[PDB]
């Protein structure tokens, strides 16, 4: 019912781990706890430390997100996407064109970040991608912080924050969930 | 989705309302609460940013709300129905450079906002013309309990689609008419006008106006009845579509309409009607939850919740007594009878 994690960074090493319960010197940490039995929610407290830069803090977020709630993410992937664009999709023509999209659309982000090294904007903007990041490397269970740029996946972890963009991408890209 | 925001009686108190509709295949559901120390900037001497703690409503894997419903720890609580856009010559303003996608604008927007003006200002910068949403800033900061209206800051309305973002601070109309609804169709005229909505109101009638459509008219009909929390709780669950007068749809057969809801019920309809265009058609689909706060509970970043479609005056979802039960809906319960609860 409940689970607690969290994400050290072993300066001998320099490797992130991740250890189970309560260590605030850790970069973050996160408990979830499963009442959907009970009250169809569950609930997750996540936090991280000001010690240490905030690019650090976004990737470490992702990662023990992931790390407390792995059976959940699971479910709600096989729930809700796993046939989106998968290997035997019929509709071809239109998973090719989304994925061209999503991986320009990424490279343009990570090249404007490149550009723009003390913009606040595109500060935010990476930190919302670090926590992206974090959370599917969690999942896969390698972790590997990036200190320059990165790519995200178009069709991994992406799709779950996509679902809302999905409803005007699928008729923009010609293609033949939230809201009424 | 559903939203309300109303200002109770006297001024006593500003609740704010939301209730996601969405697949029933979606509700896997966690509440989750950040505690970050991210700064405005790329180096150390900028100041922390406004957004660090926040409350949402969410999905596991899924870093923002979805739903969406914040109350963050800079006084805001933001929230939004999606709006979408019918004009297809508006897709040429979604490319893959130059727009930022809607979840990504609406995570940087909370951390970085100060205000309602603020937050619009940064989420309108690489529009993306993807989820078009009417979202609702409600800034807490500026509201004075018992207070008469101070004209500016507490309601921030911005609506998005493809190529047009419009903004406006509506808070002498909050105090004017004591609340705000919203319900997928957009406010402003332009955008109203400029997303399609015209042509689907001269085919199908006042389904697709912004004050004639069913929510809009059980709204006005009810919103006074919202004196309390409770009371919100229960219009935002609200659906009586059997009965209520509102919720029959002329061109269906059978008339009434479990769509025509605060709170749908699209399983409730039968497989075999007769229906004018498909969102009335049987779906798994429908409200499947309501999110709702107040200026104490916001303070406190605290909300009620309640989780699963409405069984107030309907009769309780159950995948396995549905015409779903097939469906994979791993995790979740068989029979969705939760009440409210209070978050944390
Ligand atoms: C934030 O702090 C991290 C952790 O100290 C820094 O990451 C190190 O970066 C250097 C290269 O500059 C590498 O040699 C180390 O391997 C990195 N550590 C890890 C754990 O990967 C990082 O440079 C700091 N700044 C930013 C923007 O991330
Ligand atoms: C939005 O579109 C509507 C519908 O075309 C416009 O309303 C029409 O306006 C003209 C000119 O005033 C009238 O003669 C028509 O009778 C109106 N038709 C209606 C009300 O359905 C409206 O002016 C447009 N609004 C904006 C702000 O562009
Ligand atoms: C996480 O652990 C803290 C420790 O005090 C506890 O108070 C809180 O209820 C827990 N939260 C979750 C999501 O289980
Ligand atoms: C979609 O189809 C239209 C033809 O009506 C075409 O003009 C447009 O370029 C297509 N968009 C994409 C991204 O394929
Ligand atoms: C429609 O289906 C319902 C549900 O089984 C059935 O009772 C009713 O007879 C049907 N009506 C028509 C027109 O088939
Ligand atoms: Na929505
Ligand atoms: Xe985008």
């Amino acid at each position: 019912v409940s689970r607690t994690r969290s994400l050290l960074l072993d300066a001998a090493s320099g490797q992130l781990r991740l250890e189970d319960g309560f260590h605030p010197d850790a970069v973050a940490w996160a408990n979830l706890t499963n009442a959907i039995r009970e009250t169809g929610w569950a609930y997750l407290d996540l936090s991280t430390n000001g010690r240490y830069n905030d690019s650090l803090q976004a990737y470490a977020a992702g990662v023990v997100e992931a790390s407390v709630s792995e059976e959940l993410i699971y479910m709600h992937w096989m729930n809700t996407v796993v046939n989106y664009c998968g290997p035997f999709e019929y509709e071809v023509g239109y998973c090719e064109k989304l994925k061209n999209f999503l991986e320009a659309n990424l490279e343009w982000m990570q090249r404007e970040m490149e550009l723009n090294p003390d913009s606040p904007y595109w500060h935010q903007v990476r930190l919302t991608l670090l926590q992206l990041k974090g959370l599917e490397d969690s999942y896969e269970g390698r972790l590997t912080f990036p200190t320059g740029r990165f790519t995200i996946k178009p069709l991994g972890f992406l799709l779950l924050q996509i679902s809302g963009d999905l409803e005007d991408l699928e008729p923009a890209l010609n293609k033949t969930g939230s809201g009424s | 989705c559903s939203a309300l925001i109303k200002l109770l009686p006297g001024g006593h108190d500003l609740l704010v309302a939301h209730n996601t509709w969405n697949s029933y295949q979606n509700m896997l559901r966690i509440i989750k609460k950040y505690r970050l120390q991210f700064r405005e900037g790329p180096q150390e001497e900028y100041p922390l940013v406004a957004g660090n703690n926040l409350v949402f409503s969410s999905y596991p894997g899924t870093i923002f709300s979805g739903d969406d419903f914040y109350i963050l720890g800079s006084g805001l609580v933001t929230l939004e129905t999606t709006i979408g856009n019918k004009n297809p010559a508006l897709w040429k303003y979604v490319q893959p450079q130059g727009c930022v996608l809607e979840w990504i604008r609406n995570v940087v927007a909370n951390r970085l906002a100060l205000d309602g003006a603020t937050w619009a200002d940064v989420f309108k910068r690489f529009n993306s013309g993807t989820y078009n949403n009417q979202w609702m800033i409600v800034d807490y900061k500026a509201f004075l309990p018992n207070g008469p209206s101070p004209g500016s800051r507490v309601l921030t309305i911005l609506e998005q689609i493809p190529g047009m973002v419009v903004v406006a601070d509506k808070t002498a109309e909050l105090y004017k008419t004591t609340y705000w609804a919203s319900y997928n169709i957009p406010y402003f005229e332009t955008v109203f006008n400029a997303s399609g909505l015209q042509a689907l109101v001269a085919q199908y009638g006042d389904w697709f106006s912004y004050t004639k459509n069913p929510r809009a008219k059980i709204f006005q009909r009810d919103q006074s009845l919202v004196e309390d929390m409770d009371a919100m709780v229960r219009l935002m669950r609200y659906n009586d579509f059997l009965h209520d007068p509102l919720s029959l749809c002329e061109a269906c057969n059978p008339k009434p309409n479990a769509e025509n809801a605060i709170s749908a019920r699209s399983d409730l309809n039968p497989a075999n009607g007769s229906y004018p265009f498909q969102a009335l058609h049987q779906r798994a689909h429908g409200g499947i939850d309501v999110k709702v706060t107040s200026f104490t509970l916001a303070k406190y970043m605290s909300m009620l919740a309640a989780s699963g479609p409405t069984w107030d005056q309907c009769p309780p979802f159950q995948w396995s007594k549905s015409p779903f039960h097939s469906m994979l809906h791993m995790g979740q319960p068989d029979l969705w009878m939760f009440s409210p609860i209070r978050v944390p």
